[PDB]
């Protein structure tokens, strides 16, 4: 029969580890670094575009920052395609919740559902896990600003600042070094850019190799605003923070 | 790899055999059938002094005239007992009478070989055999008191006495000598209690061992600690007596 | 059918008739409209014979499994809800049964539950179910006191079913009595209306209409 | 039908529900509580088809409770009613719909305002100062359309109800055996055990 | 070799063998012995019941499929149950639908076809049991030998199991003798017990150890055990 | 590498399907059987090894009929042969039911053809362990066919398979040459009995039992019937005579 | 029978690689070169018609396919996989978009659809990834002209110009030199023809080349008249003739 | 369509996948539970491989199945959610049909069966999780503490622990818990719990969380301080000698 070619993707190693998850994570480790820093007045999401070219259309591009809801967005690290599959089903869950309760879906609720889907490919079905790790940046009237992270295993946790993808250990140390509870969005924006700048496997940290987004509650309003910086906007903020 | 329902060159089913190995590592269980009832006793075998010994349920009631003891992967026995209980009650609903001890056993054994990955015969959706063996003891108007040994092989045997689990081959030999067609219930109780004492690693007391029986008059009952403790005492005495 | 069950100081009384019809044809005057689920659980039957008999017998099997599974007597509340939920699954299919589930668990004490094929499940102290429920209610309602002797309660019951057996063309035969204490139910015999009527008439002076 | 009334005052929501349960020619019970507590601050009254009534109520109760434990949070009255409407709206187009009409009254601890929702078995939802299901509405809407003020106290609300219940006892053909009243405010749900003569 | 072609039934060896089927057959041999022989008026099944301990029973080896048919098992008990049961339905069906008793020859074809299915599809395992079917139909007495391979044969007499080779030679000799035990049941049976003992060695056929079944002209398939066979030991 | 012979639908480097070839082995290892096409019908005959004196003579039949005009005989794993006939039988009923007319021999051939070929497409099934010779008379003549485990089949004047397929084929070839005008049903029946006797030499160790059947537009009215009694003996002798 | 291959044929190796995706890419690397350049008023995609025999008719084999009237695709890798992809793409353009909104899908979404299909052949049970890389060029009212590349992994990215297949590296470099955000469609067509010449060993003419554009609307290719709003398809395949004419100005 | 038998027997009679599931439990952070005379306490340790989390929203280790029952575990987090969910649903279903909340043994028996089931079903691996389920049966005051494991086995403990170094801390409890006189107080019960955790947590004020369950759905978790106060007083028990 076919049992001969079955990799048994959902089994335990003698050490009680899930081969595929571990290898999926190994894959994630070579993905462009993504950073999420949560301040008092907002959340910041910054990501490094893995591989680019002169000819690459950065205007129409998106490979790391996706909008899930109007109050929730994610930073991707891993297989873009895999990420999109989960992004879309994630977007649906949000809408079902809305249509059912006439209220936007609480950030954790959405994160758990998506993580549960992942955990599934971990325990049954004989299919490979998704090679994706997410940093969720959202806001809800119960916990306000929230930052989460999920990976191939289906495990998820909340952070003040966090990184995924390549050189996370380095980036985490640098973040754990300059983060301060009372921070401010603009501060985090800078902390974020610096961190990436010191962990990049590239020469310099130029705008064309970045994706930036912030979730603020614009004082002159009273509601939440998601802003996904445009090439030009990134180039500016890049110079200002002193990286020209 | 190799089919979960494959045959060894010696004409045996690997999974069923390996299944038996697991049962050998199980806690001892003994059954004695007499013309005054059948006795079932088991070794609790708590793994730590903190474990509340009476939360260990290795002897269960199928119906008022049928009870059973298990040995091996006891978690596997839950669905078996469930199936058994249902079969008993169901039979009663359809026929207004008690399910014959043999029939009940036959029914449980029917689940035995229902395992595989696509075994062409029905819809045997179970990944592996059961890792437990059962001693089904009961009574019915047609064949009186009976003791049965139900294995993961699907086959079941009837015994006058039988021991399964870690100290089985040992205890089995004991039963060979000790058993006679005119044992009294009390004799059989002590007997089981004695044989458990030999095979058990721990010193047998009314806490790491449990007795029970089934008699036409009051059906299946599980002896509460006090009742057993005294039989323990009564045994030490008859032994010291020579 | 006429059946009743009521709670009082001395527990629960349960009385039923024993007549079975098919149109105007009196098919039987010797029917057991009470099923003893177990030592402390009684179920009464009003409506369609097959429906009640079958499903209540089935209820019994369900109660047994609960006890084997949980090693404890099933509550009167849960026993009734099982029948109720089952009957509800068939809602609209035509099942016809007006049931009463009486018992005595230490946790609920004396308890009576009304359960019918509409899916209605009600807890109460007094209930009369059947083509003759109104006749029973008339007699029962006007002589009920929480403080009745187990002897009087028993009589009132018997007398109420008698009442119905007289006026309701679809009720009659004999009266079957039961008493529920926390020591279980206690059968209190079968009383043929053929003789019970005259006796009660004489000894009571009621049924003052009929010429005897 | 049965009597199902709801009235939202200043800081609470009051629900009045008839106590009779009649089948055929007999009034089987006169102390029926045609209500279920969905959450600490949300109460739902219901009326309609014999079986569907409680089955639905309890089914909804179970779901809300499960949500509460899963999220360790109490859904807002608005959210709960949206959930219930969707349920009924699914039912109406199923093999055998639930023939149940409900009133959902709750106290929104986040907005600190009571809310009253009327939803019929078709999945028709609407929020109101006061509402009712069945024939009752035919007497009580104009009654309240007259004697109702938004700033009324819970006490003024109960007098307003009494006024309704009296009008219903006077003109309605059926004997509904009085009502059971319950108050939903910032401190949960409590039942006025003294309405049989308040 | 073999080791690489015995993983499952769906695999053929380079020589054309189905090892899994073969290993199944091997379970028959490990099984207790049983014998069947028929005259022109009757057919008899003499089976040696095997016991685990001296405290255990001698597991029943004769199953009745219908008033006119029955069989003896050598190998995995569960599989015999499955197969006997299937045969019981086929017999039942034939009666209910056509009001006709099932031809023993046809019961054989049904068994072969059912076994064959578990030897050509992935996942399944062959049946690990041998069967001897006896019966009286519209063409007299009949005896069938069923092999898990799917091969079913009609004989005058035969045996399967451990040391079964003894009884089989004896009957291949006694042939002309028992084949004429017409009208006399006790003789055909005795003739059988004398064939089954030709495969003993360990012990001698006791009372609670011998099992005989018979069917014929005016004998509805019936099974005798214990006291009932005492007069044959 | 190797191992191309462990899974049924696999192609070996030289484009073969080893599992099918191994099936053939099982066939060659079986009893011999043949088929002779004559001027208005066909004859089938097969060897029946008498394993013992216990085998009730004439009972254990092998040749099978499909519908009322098709005769089938096979060498190899008998159970597999029955399976193939059961199918053919349904295949035939289905055809008749829709078209009224009983299934043409060629049409029937492809039915078995396609079905057998089917068992060489997936690794979840085993190929057929039999070669089958079948045929009959239809709207236009008599047709003789032989089907291989590969599902391959062709029309034959004479055909044989099993242990002594060579002896047989040898004989058959003689007949074809010494009878360019066409053999007769009566003739073929004897000729067949002979060829089985000759071809029995490659197994001369065990005693056998002859079995013949035929379908002749004149001798059987186009229906498949078994050769019994007198006509059987007459042919048994015709062989017994020329075997010496 | 029954597909008993219900498990993934593409899995993560200890190193973190997804072998089959890699190998699929290797397959693409071997494929004939193909490219695409985006001008300010059009897009051009082209490749080589590597006839597999002089007896074969190269026309009966288009490597450049129209998905919607404003979207065309070309590839590099395993032709057959491409063919079925174009079919699925053409259909999904209807089922998931036209049949819902009454208008053809914008380039990015259709590409997103194709990418989805490919992603699944990377995870679904019992299948191998697609052995192709596509270059899809189109135009939609709110996004203008666009060019995308879709890989076996299911990943896709927008380009100003790029090439895939055999001499992609070399060709990509040649493009970076000649591209600018002011190129006119003809300028790109020219540049396209130049870049392609380096990747061709033999004959380089309108019969050995396949080139199509996404430019202005062709009311002449609409097939009917009478509806002002309907102006014609923006996708047009250049004729063997129209190519040669530009080759003489090469 | 995927039904490969992943949990099967090996020659020695072991189901390696279930075995390896336990290895995943050994790896998980530690968890412990000790029952008092009128309560039950559940303590768990907090990893520190990465510290910079947001304690407010990061999922806590002790979960409520119903208002009167809690479940803590050691092993794969993802896996536990699946079990918690099922337990919670069964909890509501049981109330809905029996008109009475589940008993701790019942809820435990249910969770255990789900686990057992995943050990002999095709295409699925066992739960790399072991649990401690505790609470008070409806209208009862006698505390209940149970534990389950990948195999599907389950039983009650006077006190028990699972997870890394559970070995160590079990010893502590074996020679620190007298069934004769169980922690007659919520306070001395919570102390016995932290003491046992300190044996392994190695000074972790923020690396230790305790939850206290009393009769009648009275459940509450302690804050850093309240716990830290227990740590402080305990370290003095040591130094004062
Ligand atoms: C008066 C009570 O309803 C009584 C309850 C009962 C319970 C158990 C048993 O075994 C008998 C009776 N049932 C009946 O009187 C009921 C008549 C009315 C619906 C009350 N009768 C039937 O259920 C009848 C009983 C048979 C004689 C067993 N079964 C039925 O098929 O009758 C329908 C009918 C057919 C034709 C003409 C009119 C009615």
């Amino acid at each position: 029969g076919s049992r001969r070619y079955d990799s048994r993707t959902t089994i335990f190693s003698p050490e009680g580890r899930l081969y595929q998850v571990e290898y999926a994570l190994e894959s994630i480790s070579h993905a462009g670094t993504a950073i999420g820093i949560m301040a008092s007045d907002g959340i910041v999401l910054a990501a490094e575009r893995k591989v680019t070219s002169t000819l690459l259309e950065q205007d129409t591009s998106t490979e790391k920052l996706y909008k899930l809801n109007d109050k929730i967005a994610v930073a991707v690290a891993g297989l873009t395609a895999d990420a999109e599959i989960l992004i879309n089903t994630a977007r649906i869950h949000a809408q079902n919740y809305l249509k059912t309760y006439n209220e936007d879906i609480p950030v954790e609720i959405l994160v758990r559902r998506l993580s549960d889907i992942k955990q599934g490919y971990t325990q049954h079905g004989g299919l490979r896990p998704f090679g994706v790790s997410f940093i969720y940046a959202g806001y809800d009237d119960r916990y306000g600003y929230q930052l989460y992270t999920s990976n191939p295993s289906g495990n998820y946790t909340g952070w003040k600042a966090i990184s995924v993808g390549a050189n996370t250990s380095a980036a985490q140390t640098l973040l754990q070094m300059d983060y301060k509870d009372d921070m401010k969005v603009d501060d985090a924006i800078e902390l974020a850019l610096k961190t990436l700048s010191k962990t990049t496997d590239s020469s310099a940290l130029t705008y064309d190799r970045l994706e930036f987004a912030t979730i603020r509650k614009g004082a002159n309003d009273g509601e939440v605003y998601q802003k996904i910086f445009k090439p030009q906007e990134i180039k500016d903020i890049l110079v200002k923070t002193g990286i020209t | 790899d190799r089919g979960v329902s494959t045959f060894s060159p010696e004409g045996r089913l690997f999974q069923v055999e390996y299944s038996l190995e697991a049962i050998k590592l199980g806690s001892t269980a003994i059954g004695i059938a007499t013309k005054e009832g059948v006795v079932l006793g088991v070794e609790k075998r708590a793994t730590s002094p903190l474990l509340e010994s009476d939360s260990i349920e290795k002897i269960v009631e199928i119906d008022r005239h049928i009870g059973c003891a298990m040995s091996g992967l006891t978690a596997d026995a839950r669905s078996m007992i469930e199936h058994a209980r249902t079969a008993a009650v169901t039979h009663n609903l359809y026929y207004d009478e008690d399910i014959n001890v043999e029939s009940l056993t036959q029914s449980v054994c029917d689940l035995a070989l229902r395992f595989g990955e696509g075994a062409s015969g029905e819809e045997r959706l179970m990944s592996r055999p059961f890792g437990v063996a059962l001693l089904i003891a009961g009574h019915d108007a047609d064949d009186g008191y009976q003791l049965f040994h139900a294995e993961p092989s699907g086959t079941f045997y009837r015994y006058n006495a039988k021991a399964i689990g870690s100290g089985s081959e040992g205890a089995q030999a004991e039963l060979l000598n000790e058993w006679h067609s005119s044992l009294t219930l009390k004799e059989a109780e002590l007997l089981v209690l004695k044989i458990l004492k030999q095979v058990m690693e721990e010193k047998l007391d009314e806490n790491n061992a449990q007795l029970s029986c089934i008699t036409k008059q009051d059906g299946f009952k599980i002896y509460d600690n006090e009742k057993t403790a005294e039989l323990i005492k009564e045994l030490k005495e008859k032994e010291a007596a020579e | 059918t006429t059946t009743l069950a009521f709670r009082f100081q001395g527990g629960i009384i349960v009385a039923v008739d024993s007549r079975a019809t098919a149109g105007n044809w009196v098919a039987s005057q010797t029917v057991k409209k009470v099923i003893e689920i177990n030592p402390f659980l009684l179920g009464t039957m009003a409506g369609g014979a097959a429906d009640c008999q079958f499903w209540e017998t089935w209820l019994g099997s369900q109660c047994r499994l609960h006890e084997l599974r949980e090693k404890e007597r099933i509550s009167v509340a849960a026993a009734s809800k099982i029948l109720s939920n089952l009957v509800y699954q068939y809602k609209g299919a035509g099942l016809s049964m007006g049931t009463m589930i009486c018992g005595y668990t230490r946790k609920e004490g004396p308890t009576i539950y009304y359960v019918d094929s509409d899916g209605t499940r009600l807890k109460g102290d007094i209930f009369c179910v059947g083509s003759g429920q109104t006749f029973a209610y008339g007699v029962l309602d006007s002589n009920y006191k929480w403080d009745l002797s187990v002897e009087d309660a028993l009589y009132l019951g018997k007398r109420s079913i008698l009442a119905a057996a007289h006026r309701d063309a679809y009720s009659g035969g004999s009266v079957n009595l039961y008493h529920v204490t926390e020591d279980g139910w206690i059968y209190h015999g079968n009383h043929d209306v053929g003789e019970l009527f005259w006796k009660v008439k004489e000894e009571e002076g009621s049924f003052n209409n009929v010429i005897g | 039908m049965d009597i199902i009334l709801g009235i939202r005052v200043q800081d609470s929501v009051i629900l009045a529900s008839s106590k009779a349960v009649t089948r055929g020619i007999s009034v089987l019970k006169d102390s029926d509580d045609k209500t279920r507590q969905l959450s600490p601050h949300t109460l739902m009254s219901f009326a309609g088809e014999a079986g569907d009534t409680v089955q639905f109520a309890e089914y909804i109760q179970a779901n809300i409770q499960l949500y509460s434990i899963r999220e360790d949070y109490e859904l807002s009255p608005q959210a709960v009613s949206s959930f219930v409407r969707q349920e009924l709206a699914k039912s109406i187009r199923s093999r055998r719909p639930y023939q149940v009409n409900v009133l959902i009254g709750g106290y929104d601890k986040k907005k600190n305002k009571p809310e009253l929702y009327q939803i019929d078995y078709l999945g028709t939802k609407v929020e109101l100062p006061y509402g009712a299901h069945g024939y009752s509405g035919f007497y009580t809407f104009s009654l309240l359309d007259h004697h109702y003020r938004p700033d009324m106290t819970t006490e003024e609300g109960l007098d307003l109800l009494k006024l309704c219940v009296q009008e219903l006892e006077k003109r309605m053909p059926m004997d509904f055996k009085g009502v059971i009243v319950k108050i939903v405010d910032k401190d949960g749900i409590r039942q006025v055990d003294d309405f049989q003569a308040q | 070799f073999r080791n690489n072609y015995d993983g499952d039934t769906v695999t053929f060896s380079p020589t054309g063998r189905l090892f899994q089927v073969e290993y199944a057959l091997e379970a028959i041999k490990q099984g207790s012995v049983t014998v069947g022989l028929r005259s022109n008026t009757h057919a008899v099944l003499v089976a040696l019941k095997r016991n685990a301990d001296e405290l255990s029973s001698y597991q029943k080896k004769i199953i009745k499929c219908d008033e006119h048919m029955g069989l003896s098992l050598a190998g995995l008990a569960p599989d015999a149950r499955v197969l006997s049961n299937y045969l019981r339905q086929q017999c039942n069906y034939s009666s209910l639908v056509f009001n006709r008793k099932l031809a023993v020859e046809r019961a054989g074809h049904l068994l072969c076809d059912k076994a064959q299915k578990n030897t050509q599809s992935y996942g399944g395992r062959p049946y690990g049991v041998g069967l001897l079917i006896i019966g009286y139909d519209k063409s007299g007495a009949h005896l069938l030998e069923f092999q898990p391979s799917g091969n079913v044969t009609e004989l005058y007499g035969t045996a399967i199991g451990a040391r079964s080779q003894g009884a089989k030679t004896y009957l291949e000799r006694t042939l002309d003798t028992f084949i004429k035990i017409d009208g006399n049941p006790d003789e055909l049976i005795k003739a059988g017990v004398e064939a089954i003992s030709q495969s003993l060695r360990d012990e001698s056929l006791t009372v609670d150890n011998l099992s005989i079944a018979i069917v014929g002209k005016d004998t509805p398939f019936t099974i005798y055990d214990g006291e009932a066979v005492a007069k044959y030991i | 590498g190797t191992g191309y012979d462990l899974s049924n639908s696999v192609f070996s480097p030289d484009g073969r399907n080893f599992q099918v070839e191994y099936a053939v082995k099982a066939v060659e290892n079986g009893t011999t059987s043949i088929g002779i096409k004559c001027n208005d019908g066909v004859v089938f005959a097969v060897e029946k090894l008498i394993t013992s004196k216990l085998l009730v003579p004439q009972k254990n039949v092998k040749i099978q009929v499909v519908d009322r005009h098709i005769g089938c005989v096979y060498s190899g794993l008998i159970p597999d042969g029955r399976h193939l006939v059961n199918r053919g039988r349904e295949e035939a009923a289905s055809f008749k039911k829709l078209y009224k007319t009983p299934i043409p021999i060629p049409a029937f051939a492809d039915r078995l053809g396609q079905y057998v070929q089917a068992h060489t497409l997936y690794n979840s099934v085993r190929p057929f362990g039999v070669s089958t010779i079948f045929g009959g008379v239809d709207k236009n003549g008599a047709h003789l066919y032989m089907l291989e485990p590969s599902g391959s089949y062709w029309g034959y004047k004479g055909a044989a398979t099993g242990k002594g397929r060579q002896s047989a084929k040898a004989e058959l070839e003689k007949l074809v040459d010494h009878h360019p005008e066409g053999l007769s049903a009566r003739e073929a029946v004897k000729q067949a009995a002979k060829i089985i006797y000759l071809a029995h030499e490659d197994n001369k160790e065990k005693d056998f039992e002859l079995e013949i059947s035929w379908c002749s537009l004149s001798e059987t009215n186009g229906l498949h019937k078994f050769v019994k009694g007198d006509l059987l003996q007459e042919a048994i002798d015709f062989a017994q005579k020329e075997i010496n | 029978m029954t597909d008993r291959y219900s498990f993934s044929l593409t899995t993560f190796s200890p190193s973190g690689k997804l072998g089959q995706i890699d190998y699929a890419l290797t397959a693409v690397k071997q494929g004939v070169t193909s490219l695409g350049i985006k001008a300010t008023n059009g897009v051009v995609i082209a490749t080589e018609k590597k006839s597999s025999s002089p007896l074969a008719m190269s026309e009966t084999l288009s490597k450049v396919s129209l998905l919607t009237p404003d979207i065309g695709a070309v590839y590099s890798g395993m032709g057959p996989d491409y063919r079925v992809l174009v079919d699925k793409s053409r259909k999904v353009a209807h089922t998931s978009y036209k049949r819902i909104y009454g208008e053809y899908p914008p380039t990015k979404l259709l590409v997103s659809e194709v990418a989805k299909i490919m992603q699944e052949a990377t995870q679904s049970g019992g299948v191998r990834p697609f052995g192709v890389s596509l270059l899809i060029a189109g135009h939609d009212e709110f996004n203008g002209f666009s060019l995308y590349q879709v890989d076996p992994s299911g990943s896709y990215f927008p380009w100003k110009a790029t090439a895939i297949g055999k001499g992609s590296v070399a060709a990509k470099t040649f493009l970076e030199k000649r591209w600018n955000d002011e190129l006119e469609l003809e300028d790109a067509i020219h540049i396209a023809l130049l870049t392609l010449k380096e990747s061709v060993e033999g004959e380089f003419n309108g019969d050995t080349i396949e080139l199509a554009i996404i430019g202005d609307e062709n009311p002449d290719l609409l097939g009917y008249t009478g509806i002002p709003t309907d102006k014609g398809p923006r996708f047009r395949k250049l004729t063997s003739q129209e190519i040669n004419d530009r080759l003489e100005a090469l | 369509g995927y039904d490969r038998a992943l949990s099967i027997f090996s020659p020695d009679g072991h189901i390696f996948q279930v075995e390896y599931a336990l290895e995943a439990v050994k790896r998980g952070t530690c968890a412990v539970g000790v029952k008092g005379k009128n309560c039950v306490v559940l303590g768990c340790e907090r990893r520190s491989t990465l510290k910079l989390q947001d304690t407010r929203i990061t999922p806590s280790k002790v979960s409520k199945i119903d208002s009167h029952v809690v479940l803590s575990f050691s092993g794969l987090n993802a896996d536990s959610r699946i079990l918690i969910e099922k337990a919670r649903v069964e909890a509501q279903s049981h109330r809905l049909t029996l008109e009475d909340p589940v008993t701790v043994e019942y809820l435990t028996r249910y969770v255990a069966g789900v686990q057992q089931r995943y050990t002999q079903s095709g295409g699925v691996r066992p739960f790399g999780v072991s649990t401690l389920i505790a609470g008070f049966d409806p209208r009862d005051d006698e505390p209940k503490l149970y534990q389950t494991e990948p195999s599907g086995i389950y039983s009650s403990w006077s006190a028990q622990t699972i997870g890394r170094n559970s070995k160590t801390v079990r010893e502590f409890l074996e020679k620190n818990y007298d069934r004769k006189e169980p922690p007659a107080t919520v306070e001395e019960c919570v102390k016995l719990t932290v003491r046992s955790l300190l044996e392994v947590v190695q000074t972790g004020a923020k690396n230790i969380e305790i939850t206290v369950v009393k009769p009648d759905s009275d459940i509450v978790a302690l804050s850093s301080e309240e716990i830290n106060q227990y740590v402080t007083q305990i370290e003095q028990e040591k130094q004062e000698q």
